[PDB]
């Protein structure tokens, strides 16, 4: 796949460009995308600044501060998290991400912050391409920074509680076959298909969750 | 069934009548001559309504009653197992994504984005297709 | 025998139940609230648009907007009202009560109904998603006439939007009418015969043969534009046809539409009257015919539309117009049969069919004032016409929805919608909306073209600005009891633990609990006429039913 | 765990499934804050401060809302 | 209960009809402006090959043959008949396409343009819609053939054949309509 | 026309008629039945309310008091 | 072969297909609905927090009272692990009955709680209130096993 597509698509054209020179400059000046984030946080964030008895404090400092503290926060989590939920034993078998809603909608909350950071690197070329005015998408990004990350996690709480329940309607009952009967005074049924064993009048005995996917297509 | 192709019949009889009337009197009587342009909207609207009634036509003539159909009937006559309805299912939402992605990749004029909608709009109706197909995994 | 209950039903419901559940949905009743839910939320969008049109056309002078800004108002506002939100919401009530009424567990094709709502929902968005292009969004009209919609005149990028926006839209009614005729046709109860259904499944199966046959055109046209401007395609331009031929196709298009538009809710009318009037539908097979002779005539008409371009054949349309005004007529007539001689009681679906019935026949008499060339020669283009199918569209759409609200609320909730409320929202409704749009006929007798963002002082026609502002302030005022009523009534309000909370019911859906269960049936009753739920709860009624039914 | 119930979330003995409700509360309140500060630096415009009244407010409605609506007993 | 007329039909024929009548705009594009251009209406730098839209033709009119076989085979339960009739008829519907294709490129190499006449646009817009339909058609006969490998056969998958073959005849009629409006009437 | 009482009216009329609307309508008396008062007898069929709360004729205790 | 009372009637199942006139109810509850409320999420998160079902009834107990309360009680769904609170608005009697499979739990530590709770609340003429009152007390006094 390397080879492929280091043959057939091209990336930086360094002819296209020009020896360095610090009196010229052009449009586009985005770094590769695992430090457009960076870029997008210097871009959207206000010019606050300090200036005391002699001194000055500008405006990077504050882009400064808040990526040492993301790189401080990345490797500190499980720490924090042990602290806050007060679970110290062994583990070996893994979690489903729906039954751990918080810690999912923490993680959304997180990928939505960063690509609303990302996206706000490339302004000129969306605005461009897609014509909407430059104040406006640095604007959209300066609000989405502090509007975003707490919808994502209200939905994504929402989410992954919703997929417990359709868990356990499938372990109640049985799987929805999707045949429909007309039982003859008039009455629709939908046969359902036990996944153990059944009662004397032929509904299924509801089994227990044990932490492993359910099937839920009948052809699987 | 019976109705359904005498309601098609008669709507066809009158859009043709129209069709011809419109023609022909578009052909005298007008500025240019014929008006070439609601002409072909009519003939063609006829041409909808023949062919949905002939195909009920044909299926009702290849047929016998049906409980819908007949009269005098009573509901344990239709006791029986009807058809699939599917159950479930998150394709569509991503189909018309798909679909809504080429469109504004056609509105402004940007070929990639038409292109990545047309794949993706592939990918979504293959899976809406097989979904009810796929077999268990080999291992 | 005592019997446990609870001292009040649930309100909300538990944490996750609805939101995984609105994602992979294929059961119509859900479908159906969706639908309502979202045509709402774009009435009230296209609501505040005619509100800033209006606060503009008050006092003479540019006091806040701007020529641009006016017309790309009038022209989103028209468009929203249009496309957004009633041909949709004529979907969302056949996916609500059309499987109940002919007695079947589902519709034909239950993913393709998903497709279709998510195909509006996302096609709306892109149209109108041109207000954040600096530019704006589209500025021509709603009709988008032949060389002003080119790429040299309207060059901006929201026309290209407004167009793409509009396909996919149709794409979505076509699979949607698909569906409908699909499910009337062959899903259906063992015992009814398609002389025993009720009216509303026949206007509905009648409207998707329209929807089949108008939007494809449409399709087509918008497809011939974008070509034109985006490759300069050399359709459209006056050197050829091109004027003429972009007016006759959209015609073609646009009366069906309004028709389309227009039968369902004289289908919910009709089914509301006999229920509050205590008596059967004044001639059944007459109505059937009258649906079907409207249906075949009106594709056959399109061009009243183009009267002063001097390049039509006119005594053939303005004679086809006025012989489809009869079969409306007869309706009407049919409708006041029903109502003659019963037992009345107003409560508020029969007070918004009242409402219905004035306000429609007040338009309809303007637009047949309107069909004759020599008058429409001087009230075309004019406040006339907006006033005309104002009140057409109004006294259907917006009457006739409020009526099957509150009438199938409980049908589809468990829960009985407020009645104080309901009366207070009627008569603000009633009282805002004749005072809006009264006195626009004489404002346009008088010269004042439709579409203008300002006027002179030295003209006439000042007050007559005012009152219809205050009018148009009114009706929005007139929204927020709904509103609340649907917001509270939803979780509290009086619950309903019985079948047919309007007695004396019809149309098989009210022979089924209250919140129908999944599939929508657990027996089904013996079908002999068109009342099987009458003759259900009432049995000692057939004789007296079959003895004296053609008195008249 | 801190503790919620199974019939709210039925895999409840299985993960992290609750968040203390000041910390949203709280947390509503700060972002609140923080829109309504970032038009400090008035660049030549009140287009903007719009657009961030309005969502400062909609945000405080929701939160002054829920608090009330937990304060007498309505949830839970 | 399975009320005998099928479902998957009624919805395939209302759908083609729907169909008809956006070839029907299309249709009325071009008849119009065709009454305008008065005398030699086809400009001169255009001359209509017919030694290669005859071949085309043909061969679409054969192929209709081939799927009706294919059908036929279906509707006994036997799926390799199946298999061999729908793979010829892909591989001369995708022979059709790239004839039309060639065809294009020959007469824009030294003639017709979108934005060089009317005539142009009306016939490049009549014909590439058509093409768009015929492509779509072999996707769909792509799709089927997978869904038979991948399980048993059952009547659904007959179900499925029968209504894809006469949506193919749908398209091969309106060729033969379009082809015999634009090049033999004039 | 003297802008002043222009907005006046756009501002106030629709406003007004709300109020006099409101006060006509929302002022009548709804179809709940008026609240039992025990001062007086007990009319009413005997009402028995469960819990529904766990899913799915022995005495083992008991107690009284007469107010 | 019974009355069916002008509405109502029988249908293929056993299910009782009822109407009402387009300007009645079909609850007839002579309380507030904001009282119902709160007795209806009363009567359920306190049976989540003890593991068996509570129940209400108001009509007359005219006979042995302690009987007849009995005799209700086999009217819940699993009457074994139940409480049920009677109370005769007329006769003015409280009484409290349990199941043979909720005991052991602290309930006889409860019962006379709850009862002189519902009649001091009783005592000025708040019936729901004394309910909600009565239900609270022995709820939190119960335990889950
Ligand atoms: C702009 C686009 C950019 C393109 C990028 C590059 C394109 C490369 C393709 C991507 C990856 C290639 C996969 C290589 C495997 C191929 C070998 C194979 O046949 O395995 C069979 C393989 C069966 O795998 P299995 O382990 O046996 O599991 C069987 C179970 O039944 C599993 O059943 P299930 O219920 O779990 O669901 C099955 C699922 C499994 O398929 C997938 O999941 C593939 C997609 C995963 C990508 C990651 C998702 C990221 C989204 C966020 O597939 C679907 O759900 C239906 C989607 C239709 C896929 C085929 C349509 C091709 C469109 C061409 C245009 O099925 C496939 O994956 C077929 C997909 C590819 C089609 C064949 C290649 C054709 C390429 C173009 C032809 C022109
Ligand atoms: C004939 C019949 C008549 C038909 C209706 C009449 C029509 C009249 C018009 C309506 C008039 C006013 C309506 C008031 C609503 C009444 C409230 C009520 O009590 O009913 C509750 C009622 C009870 O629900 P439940 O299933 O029994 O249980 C609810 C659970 O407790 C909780 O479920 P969950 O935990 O799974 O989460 C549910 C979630 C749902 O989340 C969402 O839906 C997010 C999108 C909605 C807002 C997006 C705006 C941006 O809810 C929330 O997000 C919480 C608050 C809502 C946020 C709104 C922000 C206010 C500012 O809900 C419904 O039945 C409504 C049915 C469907 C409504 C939603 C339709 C949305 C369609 C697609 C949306 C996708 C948009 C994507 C683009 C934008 C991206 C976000
Ligand atoms: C223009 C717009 C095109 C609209 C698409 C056609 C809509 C047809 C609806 C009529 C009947 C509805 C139906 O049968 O439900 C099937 C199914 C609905 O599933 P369901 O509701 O659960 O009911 C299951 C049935 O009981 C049983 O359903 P089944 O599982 O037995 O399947 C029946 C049969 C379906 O029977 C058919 O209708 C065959 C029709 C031939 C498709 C030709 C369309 C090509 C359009 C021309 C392009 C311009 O499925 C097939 O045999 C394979 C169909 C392959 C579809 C190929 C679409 C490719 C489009 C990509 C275009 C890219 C090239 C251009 C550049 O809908 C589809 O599969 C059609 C895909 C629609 C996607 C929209 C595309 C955007
Ligand atoms: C009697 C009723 C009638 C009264 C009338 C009015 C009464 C008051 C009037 C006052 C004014 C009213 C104005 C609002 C109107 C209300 C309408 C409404 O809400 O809908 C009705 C109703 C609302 O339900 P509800 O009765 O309020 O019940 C709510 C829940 O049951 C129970 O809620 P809950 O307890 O579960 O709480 C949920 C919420 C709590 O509730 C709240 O407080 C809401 C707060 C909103 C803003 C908070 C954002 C926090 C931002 C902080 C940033 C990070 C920190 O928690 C959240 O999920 C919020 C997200 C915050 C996440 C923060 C976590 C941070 C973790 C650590 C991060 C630290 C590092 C920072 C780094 C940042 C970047 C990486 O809607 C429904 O029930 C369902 C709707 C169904 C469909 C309808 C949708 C229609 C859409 C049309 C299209
Ligand atoms: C939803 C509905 C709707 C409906 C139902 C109608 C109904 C009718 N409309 Fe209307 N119309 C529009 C929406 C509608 N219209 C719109 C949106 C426009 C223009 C939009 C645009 O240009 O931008 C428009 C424009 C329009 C025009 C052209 C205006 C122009 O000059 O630009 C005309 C006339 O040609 C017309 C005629 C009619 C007629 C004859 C009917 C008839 O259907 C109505 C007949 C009705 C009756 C109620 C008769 C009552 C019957 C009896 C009581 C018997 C009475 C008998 C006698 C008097 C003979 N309409
Ligand atoms: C189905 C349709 C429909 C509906 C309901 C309406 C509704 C209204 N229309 Fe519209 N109208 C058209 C269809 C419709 N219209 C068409 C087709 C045209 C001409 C098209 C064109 O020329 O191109 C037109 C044109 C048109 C004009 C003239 C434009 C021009 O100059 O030519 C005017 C005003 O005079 C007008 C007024 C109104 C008013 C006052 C309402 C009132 O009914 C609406 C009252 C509504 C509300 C106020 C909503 C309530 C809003 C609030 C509560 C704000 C809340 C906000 C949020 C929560 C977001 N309409
Ligand atoms: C809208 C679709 C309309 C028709 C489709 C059929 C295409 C017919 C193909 C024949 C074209 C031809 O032969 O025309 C030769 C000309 C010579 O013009 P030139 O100026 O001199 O050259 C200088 C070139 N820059 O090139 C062209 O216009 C280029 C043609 C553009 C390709 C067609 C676009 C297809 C996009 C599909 C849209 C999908 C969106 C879906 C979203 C809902
Ligand atoms: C964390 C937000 C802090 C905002 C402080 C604003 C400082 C303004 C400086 C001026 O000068
Ligand atoms: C909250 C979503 C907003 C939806 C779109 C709102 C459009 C606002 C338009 C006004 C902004 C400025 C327009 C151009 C400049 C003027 O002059
Ligand atoms: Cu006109």
């Amino acid at each position: 796949v390397l080879g492929l597509m280091g043959g057939l698509l091209q990336i930086n054209p360094i002819w296209n460009l020009g020896p360095y020179k610090p009196s010229q400059v052009s449009a586009g000046s985005q770094p590769d995308f695992y430090m457009m984030w960076t870029e997008g946080l210097a871009r959207i964030w206000p010019p606050w600044e300090f200036y005391f008895w002699h001194h000055t404090i500008p405006a990077p400092v504050w882009v400064a501060v808040i990526m040492g503290l993301v790189f401080v926060l990345l490797p500190a989590y499980p720490f924090l998290e042990k602290r806050f939920t007060g679970d110290y034993a062994h583990h070996n078998l893994l979690q489903r991400p729906r039954d751990v809603p918080v810690r999912t909608a923490i993680g959304a909350m997180a990928i939505a912050f960063y690509m609303v950071l990302t996206l706000a690197a490339m302004n000129d070329i969306i605005a461009l391409k897609f014509h909407i005015s430059l104040n406006a998408t640095t604007w959209i990004g300066r609000i989405g920074m502090v509007i975003l990350p707490p919808f994502v996690y209200f939905i994504t709480y929402r989410w992954c509680i919703g997929l417990q329940r359709s868990d356990r309607s499938v372990l109640e009952h049985g799987v929805e076959t999707g045949i429909i009967k007309r039982l003859p005074h008039g009455a629709y049924i939908e046969l359902h298909q036990p996944l153990g064993p059944v009662d004397e009048h032929g509904h299924p005995i509801p089994l227990q969750y044990q932490g492993a996917p359910l099937p839920k297509r009948m052809n699987k | 069934m019976h109705i359904e192709a005498r309601l098609f019949e008669i709507l066809t009889a009158f859009f043709a009548l129209a069709a011809v009337v419109y023609a022909v009197l578009t052909a005298m009587f007008a500025t240019g001559g014929v008006e070439w342009a609601g002409t072909t909207a009519l003939v063609l609207t006829t041409g909808l309504t023949l062919i949905t009634g002939t195909f009920f036509r044909f299926v009702a003539r290849r047929l016998d009653t049906r409980p819908e159909d007949y009269e005098d009937a009573e509901i344990s006559d239709g006791a029986g197992e009807l058809g699939f309805f599917a159950p479930h299912s998150w394709w569509p939402i991503l189909i018309s994504l798909s679909f809504s992605t080429a469109a504004v990749g056609a509105a402004l004029w940007l070929p990639w984005l038409i292109a990545a909608g047309v794949a993706f709009v592939i990918t979504s109706v293959c899976g809406l297709v097989f979904e009810y197909y796929w077999g268990p995994e080999k291992h | 025998e005592l019997e446990a209950r609870r001292p009040f039903p649930e309100r909300m419901g538990p944490k996750g139940n609805l939101i995984y559940k609105l994602i992979t949905t294929t059961d119509h009743k859900l479908i159906g609230i969706m639908y309502c839910v979202v045509c709402f939320a774009f009435f009230l969008v296209g609501g505040l648009m005619a509100l800033f049109m209006r606060t503009e056309l008050a006092m003479p002078g540019l006091q806040f907007l701007s020529n641009e800004q006016f017309n790309q108002l009038f022209t989103m506002h028209g468009t929203v009202m249009l496309l957004f939100y009633a041909t949709p919401i004529v979907f969302g009530f056949a996916n609500l009560v059309l499987p109940l009424q002919i007695g079947a567990p589902d519709v034909a094709f239950p993913r393709l109904n998903a497709l279709s709502f998510w195909l509006f929902l996302f096609g709306a968005l892109i149209a109108i998603a041109g207000f954040i292009t600096p530019g704006g969004a589209a500025d021509f009209g709603w009709t988008a006439y032949s060389p002003l919609t080119d790429a040299i005149h309207s060059p901006g990028a929201g026309g290209d939007l407004w167009i793409m926006g509009l396909a996919v839209g149709g794409l979505g009614t076509i699979l949607g009418g698909v569906n409908m005729i699909t499910t009337v046709v062959c899903m259906r109860a063992p015992g009814m015969t398609m002389f025993r259904m009720p009216i509303f499944t026949w206007n509905i199966l009648v409207t998707s043969i329209l929807v089949l046959i108008a939007f494809p055109i449409l399709t087509a046209a918008l497809f011939g534009l974008a070509a034109d401007r985006h490759l300069g395609a050399h359709i459209y331009d006056p050197a050829n046809g091109g004027v003429l031929l972009w007016q006759h196709l959209f015609w073609f298009f646009g009366h069906p539409e309004v028709y389309i538009i227009a039968l369902p809710f004289f289908g919910i009318v009709s089914e509301i009257f006999p229920v509050f009037s205590r008596k059967p539908i004044f001639g059944y097979t007459t109505l059937i015919y009258a649906t079907l002779a409207i249906a075949a005539l009106s594709v056959a008409v399109w061009a009243h539309h183009m009267y002063a371009t001097g390049a039509v054949l006119l005594p053939f349309f303005s004679f086809m117009t006025f012989l489809i005004a009869v079969p409306t007529g007869i309706k009407f007539f049919n409708w006041i049969g029903t109502m003659w001689k019963g037992q009345l009681t107003f409560e508020t679906p029969m007070l918004f069919s009242v409402g219905f019935l004035i306000t429609f026949l007040l338009g309809g008499l303007s637009g047949v004032l309107l069909a004759s060339p020599p008058l429409d020669f001087h009230v075309t283009d004019s406040y006339f016409v907006i006033a005309h199918f104002h009140y057409v569209l109004f006294g259907t759409i917006v009457f006739a929805t409020y009526a099957g609200i509150y009438f199938w609320f409980p049908k589809m909730t468990g829960r009985l919608l407020d009645e104080r409320l309901g009366k207070l929202h009627f008569w603000l409704t009633f009282i805002g909306f004749h005072t809006t749009f009264l006195v626009q006929h004489w404002l346009g007798d008088e010269g004042m073209p439709r579409r203008y963002a300002d006027y002179l002082p030295t003209d006439g026609f000042t007050t007559l600005n005012v009152i219809s502002t205050v009018g148009a302030f009114i009706l929005g005022v007139s929204m927020l009891p709904f509103v609340w009523n649907v917001f509270k009534s939803w979780r509290y309000g009086e619950p309903v633990t019985v079948d047919d909370p309007w007695g004396y019911g019809n149309s098989l859906e009210w022979a089924t609990s209250c919140p129908p269960p999944r599939h929508n049936f657990t027996e089904l009753p013996r079908i002999r006429s068109e009342r099987p739920a009458f003759e259900l709860h009432y049995p000692h009624m057939v004789e007296r039913m079959r003895a004296e039914a053609h008195v008249g | 765990h801190t503790g919620v119930d199974v019939e709210d979330v039925p895999s409840a003995e299985w993960g992290w499934s609750h968040m203390p409700i000041g910390v949203m509360h709280i947390g509503g309140l700060l972002s609140a804050a923080f829109l309504l500060v970032m038009m400090r630096g008035n660049h030549v415009g009140h287009v903007e401060d719009w657009f961030l009244i309005g969502f400062a407010a909609v945000i405080v409605a929701l939160v002054g809302r829920n608090w009330w609506l937990r304060r007498r007993g309505w949830i839970r | 209960s399975l009320n005998r007329p099928n479902m998957v039909s009624v919805g395939t024929i209302v759908w083609l009809s729907s169909e008809l009548m956006f070839f029907a705009g299309l249709f009325a594009m071009y008849f119009t402006a065709r009454a305008q251009a008065g005398g030699a209406w086809p400009p001169e730098p255009t001359e209509l090959n017919l030694a290669l839209a005859v071949p085309v033709t043909l061969v679409l009119i054969a192929s209709s043959f081939t799927c009706q076989m294919g059908v036929f085979a279906a509707e006994r339960g036997d799926v390799f008949g199946l298999r061999r009739w729908y793979v010829i008829t892909f591989l001369m519907g995708l022979f059709f396409v790239l004839g039309q294709g060639y065809e294009y490129i020959h007469l824009v190499e030294h003639g017709t343009t979108i934005p060089g006449s009317a005539y142009g646009s009306v016939f490049y817009l009549a014909t590439g819609f058509h093409g768009l339909h015929v492509i779509g058609g072999l996707v769909a006969f792509v799709l089927l053939l997978a869904r038979t490998k991948m399980s048993k056969f059952t009547p659904a998958q007959a179900t499925a054949a029968i209504v894809v073959s006469y949506y193919w005849h749908f398209v091969d009629i309106v060729w033969i309509a379009l082809f015999a409006t634009i090049y033999f009437v004039r | 026309m003297s802008t002043a009482l222009t907005h006046g009216l756009i501002g106030g009329v629709p406003l007004v008629l709300f109020a006099v609307l409101a006060l006509i309508f929302l002022t009548r008396k709804g179809p709940h039945p008026d609240t039992y008062k025990m001062s007086d007898p007990w009319t009413h069929a005997p009402i028995l309310w469960a819990a529904e709360e766990p899913r799915e004729v022995v005495i083992g205790g008991g107690a009284s008091g007469k107010w | 072969e019974l009355d069916l009372p002008y509405g109502s009637a029988l249908t293929s199942s056993g299910r009782i297909s009822a109407v009402t006139e387009p300007g009645e109810l079909s609850v007839h509850y002579p309380f507030p609905t904001m009282d119902l409320v709160v007795l209806d999420d009363a009567l359920k998160y306190g049976s989540r927090a003890a593991k068996a079902r509570f129940a209400v009834y108001i009509g007359p107990l005219g006979a042995d009272t302690a009987a007849t309360a009995r005799e209700i009680l086999a009217n819940v769904p699993t009457p074994e692990n139940a409480v049920l609170l009677a109370v005769s608005p007329d006769q003015r009697a409280i009484e409290v009955v349990y199941g043979a499979d909720v005991k052991g739990r602290g309930i006889e530590s409860a019962a006379p709680l709850g009862v002189s709770a519902a009649a001091a609340s009783f005592k000025e003429g708040n019936l729901i209130d004394g309910l909600i009152s009565a239900v609270r007390v022995m709820s939190a006094g119960v335990s889950p096993a």
